[PDB]
């Protein structure tokens, strides 16, 4: 659970 | 209809009429769009005659001849610019800013905005050069509806640009002097305002939280939300980046888009006929999965759930991959009554079917995913209904192939998931 | 859609 940052 | 050797002899006539017609001609030979001589120009060596004719008050016409030239010199590779700045055309073009007329200042916006459009450190040295004030400047009405339409476009335009790229981000210390604007040009009714806007908007808000709060304590996200239900999709385009940039932060960032209603539009958005809307939605909503279990529960009751399930059955593969992204995320922070609630919804079975994709990171991805789901069943001691669901959609075939190929982190996962559930 | 030449 981890946020992708484009 | 001249030719360039008399374009340089007109230029170098000394004649100032003469120079007129001819840097006339010349504009119109760049102006003309199936392969303009842009690298004949350069390499008359006309770009310095061209910069001083940008300061020629007393004749306006060669200002705008000028101005005209160099933008669309200005249009081209990063070389042609390059050789727009190395002929001083910046500080000229920023003086120009300031002229009375108006087609004229707003020939130097276009300029200033094609020189920064060109990458980091062209719209550094814009900015170095004082850009800014006299930008924001020609905008200080109280309403922008009494401004020339065009003239509004191109400043929104090159303001945009000012905005863009990264490697480094624009300085903080000029975003914040162009915000205040921005956010009124993002107010304003004009669909290609709008979309320059939120073009901006999107630039500002990629990168490190930092940012994005800094855009989001302008009070944006509301209005980005109206423009996401918009019609027109160069709008929607944008401005569905910028949320989807925003939620990439903080949880508070997050539920601020959260609050503005954004969940609402997402039915429509990951049923978007074009595909780039459907990949972009579903990265968003990736994301938001990512989020705090009130956050996960949000998307349950907005009905995005079975949503999610198309898009992992039938979509791009690329939209597919976020999907699987989505469901991870979905599986590694939701509650076991949302995981429940999940594979009610039938996830089990597009899951299993993207397990015989010829992609290493979605086949670790799922199985993931799988992990989760098989970790909530070990709470509610249902693991045999599990391994026999994925055993009646050709689940189990594709595990124990998966058992054994190149990439070592999928079949450490492979062997961890038969030994652990199927024996 | 980073540069633009104007046409007439």
């Amino acid at each position: 659970e981890e946020k992708r940052k484009r | 209809n001249w030719s360039v050797e008399d374009i340089v002899k007109g230029i170098n006539s000394n004649n100032l009429e003469s120079q007129l017609q001819a840097t006339q001609a010349a504009r119109k030979l760049l102006s003309r769009e199936k392969q303009p001589p842009i690298d004949n120009i350069i390499r008359a060596g006309l770009i310095p005659k061209f910069v001083s004719f940008l300061g020629k008050t007393d004749c306006s016409p060669i200002q705008f001849e000028s101005a005209w030239a160099l933008t669309n010199i200005a249009s081209g590779t990063s070389e042609q610019t390059k050789a727009v700045v190395d002929g001083g055309a910046i500080p000229a073009f920023i003086s120009l800013l300031a002229s009375p007329h108006a087609h004229i200042s707003e020939q130097a916006v276009w300029a200033l905005g094609n020189i920064a459009g060109d990458g980091s450190a062209f719209r550094d040295l814009v900015i170095k050069h004082g850009a800014i004030d006299p930008l924001l400047a020609l905008l200080a009405v109280p309403d922008l509806s009494t401004l020339a339409c065009g003239y509004l476009r191109n400043l929104t335009w090159t303001l945009s640009n000012l905005c863009r790229n990264k490697n480094p981000a624009p300085p903080l210390d000029a975003v914040e002097q162009i915000l205040p604007t921005l956010v009124r040009l993002l107010h304003h009714n004009d669909p290609e305002v709008l979309a320059d806007s939120c073009w901006a908007i999107s630039y500002l808000t990629d990168g490190p939280n930092e940012r994005i709060e800094m855009v989001v304590k302008k009070g944006v996200v509301p209005q980005l939300v109206k423009l996401l239900g918009a019609t027109e999709l160069p709008i929607v385009t944008p401005a569905l980046r910028a949320i989807g940039n925003i939620v990439t932060g903080t949880d508070e960032q997050t539920q601020k888009v959260i609050d503005a209603g954004a969940l609402a539009v997402f039915p429509s958005l990951l049923t978007n006929p074009k595909t780039n809307i459907q990949k972009e939605a579903t990265w968003t909503m990736s994301n938001i999965t990512a989020g705090r279990q009130d956050q996960i529960q949000q998307v349950v009751n907005h009905g995005l759930v079975p949503f999610l399930v198309g898009v992992l059955s039938k979509a791009d593969f690329k939209t597919q991959k976020e999907a699987a992204w989505a469901i991870t995320n979905y599986t590694s922070g939701g509650t076991v009554e949302q995981i429940v609630y999940l594979v009610h919804c039938g996830i089990i079975e597009p899951l299993m079917n993207l397990l015989s994709a010829k992609d290493t990171k979605i086949i670790q991805v799922i199985l993931d995913a799988i992990s989760n789901i098989f970790q909530a069943a070990e709470k509610l001691g249902e693991t045999e209904k599990l391994s026999i669901m994925i055993e009646e959609c050709g689940g189990l075939d594709k595990i124990e192939a998966l058992q054994r190929h190149e990439n070592e982190s999928v079949y450490k996962a492979s062997l961890n998931l038969i030994e652990k559930y199927f024996s | 859609q980073r540069k633009r030449q104007k046409l007439m």
